[PDB]
């Protein structure tokens, strides 16, 4: 994969991604807030393409992220995000792509998703959130 | 207020 | 359960649990550090007995733990936490109690767990995890 | 300590 790192933001305005049902979790791209501005974030791209697109516009401020999920597996040989799922205070997105696999998520009590990083292939390979009050 | 704050993941296990 | 939450402070001496290798886990108790003193945290019990006990003292400061990981699953038809296992810097602890059921995990990249809440009743519940800087 | 300034991360999941 390509490894990728946005850094810290103020919020999160808008998720991009992008799954395919056979396989898993292509690209990713985030709009961030900064200091309540939007500040559009790098778009992180699969090495091949044929994905079905999604965004996720929130109601920023007032809809946030609280919690993240999914399922991890192997797809062709490669370990890898098959599919994820947003719940906000407002609504849950997703799941989007195979829901098979081994499974993860995050919970939050207290703060906010203020960032991503991780590495993206041929599918999304792995993730981590950048945490803030 | 004055009640310092900190954040927080889980819960796991029961809902 | 009785819930307990024991707040946040600024790090782990030790910690000191219970469990059984056929059901989950027990009694939990946290030694935190408080501005460098050793703090006595609650022993939140279970309401039954016939656990194992374990003491997981750590070389704070320069040991600290990396991932809580562990699985969640049904025992006498309730959900409880069934497994344990912290990993730090130095070395593995665990899994304490039965690995079957649904995983979990919290790795961290950066910072620090400060804090546990969550509830025991017969086991430990559920839990939630303070983090900081 | 550097001019840097630092958050809370967690995972990776995958």
């Amino acid at each position: 994969g390509k490894a990728f790192d946005d850094g810290a933001f103020t919020g999160i305005r808008e998720i991009n991604l992008s799954y395919n049902k056979e396989t898993a979790i292509g690209d990713f791209q985030v709009v961030y807030d900064l200091n309540g501005s939007p500040y559009v974030g790098q778009n992180h791209k699969s090495f091949i393409t044929g994905f079905t697109p999604v965004k996720i516009s929130l109601d920023f401020p007032s809809e946030y992220i609280m919690e993240v999920s999914g399922y991890t597996g192997n797809v062709s040989g490669y370990v890898v995000v098959r599919s994820l799922t947003f719940k906000t205070n407002k609504k849950t997105y997703g799941p989007y792509g195979v829901t098979s696999g081994t499974p993860f998520n995050l919970p939050i009590e207290n703060g906010l998703i203020v960032g991503f990083k991780g590495s993206i292939g041929y599918w999304l390979d792995y993730f981590s959130m950048y945490l803030s009050l | 207020s004055g009640i310092s704050q900190t954040v927080i993941v889980g819960p796991w296990g029961a809902k």
